[PDB]
């Protein structure tokens, strides 16, 4: 009727707001669920949904958002996460007493189910409000940068935040992706280039490569310790791009350091490390193969002009030792070797 | 394995062993195990595992369900199967939907659709509409073909209540052999 559903509704509203005050114990579940049930049974489900949305929205806008706004400059993360927790706990019960509408009504009207609606309200009204958003991004990124600079940070907080974003994605990484992962990847890239220049400047090729591997491992550990697992693949892609891929020729051609120097002095371990590293990115093995090809060709051709077969058989032996131990008997390396030989034997 | 586990759970209930809650409807008092009810239903699960007063209550009462029906449904929860006929079906579907046992709701729905007759209609389209079984609404209205009664079109309008005064001609699909239906009805509808 006109006034029946309203008389039920004021009760339901009082109950919901009550649940949001954490005094929920003392509320009769059977009564609330029954009332919601009958209200839906009377085809008033739309009103129930709307009222739900408005009560929840009012709670998150007028209190929670203000709660995390006054907390900006002390325990910001703890406050936000506490708010997230309280919100979840409340929306559990709110879902439970609205369960009948949730299972049946929401489907045919194509509207978000109770809990996911709650997630949407919390996302838009709090985390995405834009003071909270910017300060959150800056907080996490700053903490990560600091941890990269050797300082100790609280990884629990970061983990909780990233998780929260993942949840707010509604069975998706989207909000976690755009609010956190992307600027994280940008920043990380910048920092990585910054370190790469330093290492390339003051080191040899071998220690540089070892440092790239170690870099990868630290970043992976950071992914599993703090961030979401899904961010493992993107960040390593960045590490490999900045440290290895942009610098490939610089790395292989280092004077008294890189590929030709490792061939001359027969460093097998270093060639193994270089091969293993450069097998990660496209054109790496091709880079090694090209530099090597040039070397072997100039040397062999220099040999062809002014016994003979023992020198050649020893060279063949040497490069077969390389190919076997270092280069993992790779087809590309074999083909480029035989190519060099077939070139300068003529 | 689980079948026999339930089979003995039943015995333990009837021997009133390890029963942590009594649920009462009107006449009947049913002892049961909280975890079995919580396992077979989301309603009971949210009730017993909830932070709301019911969970701290050793005894408890649910209404808008008659006693015999409640007994039948707890018996369903334990035995996994149920009996459904035309007498009980319409007190069965809303009561099961309340306690959130959906397989039973589906049972009653299938049973309703199965018996559809030119006269049947009626509650089947109304029930669904009120009980939000949509497949049944679709099935019932797709079942409306050239009925042409004065009498059981009487059935059509009579139990569809007031909102149908809207949806009767709000539906543009209606094409009638005798066009009288708009007038003779209303005064009679106004007579009653």
């Amino acid at each position: 009727d006109e006034k029946y559903v309203n008389s039920i509704w004021d009760l339901l509203k009082n109950a919901i707001q009550e649940i949001q005050r954490k005094n929920n114990s003392g509320l009769s579940f059977e009564e609330l669920y029954r009332n919601a049930y009958t209200m839906v049974l009377h085809k008033h489900g739309e009103k129930l949904y709307t009222g739900l949305r408005e009560v929840v929205t009012e709670h998150l806008i007028n209190k929670v958002r203000e709660d995390v706004l006054n907390s900006l400059n002390n325990n910001f993360l703890q406050t936000l996460n506490q708010a997230w927790n309280d919100h979840q706990t409340a929306m559990v019960m709110i879902r439970d007493i609205l369960m009948y509408m949730d299972r049946v009504y929401v489907q045919q009207n194509n509207v978000e189910n109770v809990y996911n609606l709650g997630l949407i309200i919390f996302r838009d009204q709090v985390v995405r409000y834009g003071c909270i958003r910017d300060h959150l991004r800056q907080t996490l990124l700053d903490m990560i940068a600091r941890e990269r600079k050797g300082e100790v940070v609280d990884r629990g907080a970061i983990r909780n935040a990233c998780q929260m974003l993942m949840i707010l994605g509604l069975e998706g990484r989207s909000v976690y992706e755009e609010d956190f992962e992307a600027p994280f990847l940008e920043m990380s890239a910048e920092f990585f280039q910054m370190e790469s220049q330093k290492f390339l400047a003051e080191n040899s090729a071998s220690v540089y490569i070892k440092k790239v591997e170690a870099r990868i491992n630290e970043e992976i550990e950071r992914v599993m310790h703090c961030l979401d697992k899904s961010t493992e693949e993107p960040i390593v892609k960045v590490v490999e791009r900045e440290l290895i891929s942009k610098h490939m020729r610089t790395i292989v051609e280092m004077e008294n350091s890189g590929l030709v120097h490792m061939l001359k002095n027969g460093k097998t371990e270093d060639l193994g490390c270089m091969y293993k590293l450069f097998s990660r990115v496209p054109n790496g093995l091709k880079t090694m193969c090209e530099c090597m090809s040039s070397y072997l060709r100039e040397q062999g051709k220099a040999l062809v002009s002014e016994d003979y077969r023992q020198g050649l058989d020893d060279l063949k032996s040497r490069f077969d030792r390389f190919l076997l131990e270092s280069f993992n008997n790779d087809r590309l390396f074999k083909q480029t070797i035989a190519g060099d030989f077939e070139y300068f034997l003529n | 394995h689980m079948g026999k586990a339930f089979k003995v759970m039943n015995e333990l209930r009837s021997k009133q062993l390890l029963c942590d809650v009594m649920i009462v409807a009107e006449d009947v008092e049913i002892e049961a195990h909280r975890v079995v009810l919580a396992a077979c239903s989301p309603y009971f699960c949210a009730m017993f595992t909830g932070d709301m007063s019911e969970s701290a209550a050793a005894a408890i009462e649910i209404k808008d369900v008659d006693g015999q029906t409640l007994s039948k449904l707890i018996d369903y929860i334990y035995t996994a199967e149920i009996e459904v006929t035309e007498e009980n079906v319409q007190v069965l579907l809303p009561a099961a939907s309340l306690l959130q046992l959906m397989d039973v709701r589906q049972n009653c729905c299938d049973f309703l659709q199965s018996q559809l007759h030119p006269t049947n209609c009626l509650g089947i389209r109304a029930f669904a509409d009120v009980h939000t079984c949509t497949d049944l609404l679709q099935q019932a209205n797709a079942y409306a073909e050239q009925h042409f009664p004065e009498v059981m079109l009487g059935e059509e309008f009579l139990s569809l209540s007031l909102d149908q005064v809207c949806s009767l001609i709000s539906s543009d699909k209606l094409t009638v052999s005798s066009e009288e239906k708009v007038f003779e009805a209303v005064i009679s509808w106004i007579n009653y």
